[PDB]
RNA sequence: CCUUUAACGAGGAUCCAUUGGAGGGCAAGUCUGGUCGCAGCAGCCGCGGUAAUUCCAGCUCCAAUAGCGUAUAUUAAAGUU
RNA sequence: CGGGAAACCAAAGUCUUUGGGUUCCGGGGGGAGUAUGGUUGCAAAGCUGAAACUUAAAGGAAUUGACGGAAGGGCACCACCAGGAGUGGAGCCUGCGGCUUAAUUUGACCAACACGGGAAACCUCACCCGGCCCGGACACGGACAGGAUUGACAGAUUGAUAGCUCUUUCUCGAUUCUGUGGGUGGUGGUGCAUGGCCGUUCUUAGUUGGUGGAGCGAUUUGUCUGGUUAAUUCCGAUAACGAACGAGACUCUGGCAUGCUAACUAGUUACGCGACCCCCGAGCGGUCGGCGUCCCCCAACUUCUUAGAGGGACAAGUGGCGUUCAGCCACCCGAGAUUGAGCAAUAACAGGUCUGUGAUGCCCUUAGAUGUCGGGGCUGCACGCGCGCUACACUGACUGGCUCAGCGUGUGCCUACCCUACGCCGGCAGGCGCGGGUAACCCGUUGAACCCCAUUCGUGAUGGGGAUCGGGGAUUGCAAUUAUUCCCCAUGAACGAGGAAUUCCCAGUAAGUGCGGGUCAUAAGCUUGCGUUGAUUAAGUCCCUGCCCUUUGUACACACCGCCCG
């Protein structure tokens, strides 16, 4: 389970993603249940950005002893541009996009055109 | 929910007795065929089947809700 | 008890009612005489012989056997004086058994 | 008796290797059936309350081996005299 | 310095690199300072001092939690103060326990108890009592084309018009039946085998890793003395530095537009008007003015209505106060920095749900079935409790008269069904004839209640209250009995402001009052939303109840609902 969870994790991280999460809730190594979280990167949980910047899936998988619950939650990374799919502002802390220019060399003269 | 308690009868389906078959056509001389009781008169009946010789009751078994003479 | 808590971590319950072995060979009905402590207890058998009864696993703190009342007791295969409790009944169950005429008609509840 | 020598004397089914153990300490089963805090196991820690890797059996595996187990005295371990 | 398990200690240091001199004393926890003999003492006792047997822990230091009728800060109308309205009292509805019963099916005990959409006639339905059916795949064997097999009238039987059974004797034709192996179904069991979902701890401000630092280590620092905020919110301090989740930001909703965009499925205004109406006012009746409706357009416009794009509020300005920082208080402008909701962390619970699930393990049952029709029950009462409804009158009831609204919803859908205007008939429930509505189009300019205006009753268990109960009439349905619902006449009870206790609430809020949606063939005292009328009291505090942070103590860690003594 551990090596499988790691293998899927780095792929969804490599493909592009701020972060990602995996849960496996159910039995293993005896007949009491547990939970196993594998997490890397950023995640959000509150506000309206949850509808845009994450997708979440649930799938049941059977075994000879009961059922195991898989859940995967993955965070979409686009903020510069395109598709445009999810909107350009940042989700949880909404950043101030800041360009820079600053020069002067001015001295008085008249330049006729 | 709990298990069935004992009956003192149950019987399912009757065995629909193992009668000898076709003696309904009688032969005494050839090519003559001596028919007994009348063959069924309905349009939907083929009239190749016999009607019951069931006296004090006269009934087509191909029919199953209709055509019951009794005399 | 009077409500409280921590009494649900563990398997409620109850006796969904139910039914009804006996006696068997060395496995018969007795009545509680006293109510010692520590754990053990006293109980005179219904035949006439006295004996000292002993509690059994599970029934330990899972079922209280107040003083006075019928109770199912196995006899030890070899021992006379000490005997081993089984399977208690209900007071209603005990008066149904009495009405049937299987245990002796001598003790009141 | 031993050694020495005739004549008989090996096809694996018998010219048959057992004694303990397989949860940890400690080398080897989260196999199958039965039992269900009962019966029993357990130097010690602990196993059994109907899904027992520890009980009762089967199969397999591990250790030592013509030896192995158990009880008791006693030494080493004990810089715990 | 060095040592120590650590607390600590210039000695408890100079110790596996062990030796300056010397005395006393210790060997797991109990038994026991007991037994016994000796000795001393007037007495009380002192000194000297065992074993049998029993047990795998007893004990020390330190760390993290929880707990404290410990200390210091902070916070909440599920806490209090100040108050408002009630509940508990009475009658009735409904849920729960107990009792009864052939069955009165069942889950759930702050975080159950008008909850399981659970207002059950049948159905539903899991329960109880009768009857029928197989919808037992597939495999192998058997049966077997004078044949495997299928169905049925009548009579009898039967609640039954179930060929269910029997009598009787035709019909169907390899689909089967029968045996064994093996499946399948189950509102069967186990929520302490589980998935998922939900509730709760917890509506508070909490939470974590990296690298470095401090410790033998469990761990700790970062996450803080102080100021400040609703908030781990900021300022600042600084062996930590740079970050993440929650908070905030965000989404929806309310409040501000005579600015912008554009409208016969939305209005207004303007006439053109012609028609009706009364002189009602100047005048005469016309006209001018007033009242609505038809007429309205190739009229004008978008204020009202509708919904889109935008703008506006930021502690912005001023005066105080604060380190003059972060912020706080008052005031101008005005919509004041809080209108109300949605979303919500880490870790946990043996919380709820196998009766939402063709989600699911294991076990059980599976033809005399836990899988279908008929009938009964979940409503049965000497009793106990909870959520509510209606009342105890004159600030009222009763009978007339006047006059105002909003969120929605509606047949063409499930399998037989919608919302209703208008006409006619009836006291009423209702019946009947026609027409519209896919809906800013028709119902509906939703012509609602409280309220408002005028009669009557008179302090009387009264005409207040409408429980109980008799008779009659309608509607739904296959069926209305233990009265489905609705209507008419009659009957006229408790109850005359409520003990011990206790709930909820701070502004269009409480309270009063009606309406729509949900369930629905017929039917809300329930729940969920919406309008209308609209107060009193506070601008606080830690007293009670509870929660957050620090410090402290602990024989607690199944964590005070703990542990433990004779």
């Amino acid at each position: 389970v551990r090596r499988a969870c790691y293998g899927v994790l780095r792929f969804i991280m490599e493909s592009g993603a701020k972060g990602c999460e995996v849960v496996v809730s159910g039995k293993l190594r005896g007949q009491r249940a547990k939970s196993m979280k594998f997490v890397d990167g950023l995640m959000i949980h509150s506000g309206d950005p949850v509808n845009y910047y994450v997708d979440t899936a649930v799938r049941h998988v059977l075994l000879r002893q009961g059922v195991l619950g898989i859940k995967v939650k993955i965070m979409l990374p686009w903020d510069p541009s395109g598709k445009i799919g999810p909107k350009k502002p940042l989700p949880d802390h909404v950043s101030i996009v800041e360009p820079k220019d600053e020069i002067l060399p001015t001295t008085p003269i008249s330049e006729q055109k | 929910k709990k298990s069935y308690t004992t009956p003192k009868k149950n019987k399912h389906k009757r065995k629909k007795v193992k009668l000898a078959v076709l003696k309904y056509y009688k032969v005494d001389e050839n090519g003559k065929i001596s028919r007994l009781r009348r063959e069924c008169p309905s349009d939907e009946c083929g009239a190749g089947v016999f009607m019951a010789s069931h006296f004090d009751r006269h009934y087509c078994g191909k029919c199953c809700l209709t055509y019951c003479f009794n005399k | 008890k009077g409500g409280k808590n921590r009494r649900r971590g563990k398997n409620e319950n109850e006796s969904e009612k139910r039914e009804l072995v006996f006696k068997e060979d060395g496995q018969e009905y007795a009545q509680v005489i006293k109510m010692l402590g520590n754990g053990r207890l006293e109980a005179m058998c219904f035949d006439g012989v006295k004996r000292l009864c002993h509690i059994r696993g599970k029934l330990r703190k899972k079922v209280w056997i107040n003083t006075s009342d019928i109770i199912l007791v196995g006899l030890r295969d070899y021992q006379d004086n000490k005997a081993d409790v089984i399977l208690k009944y209900n007071a209603d169950e005990a008066r149904s058994l009495k009405a049937y005429g299987e245990l002796p008609e001598h003790a009141k509840i």
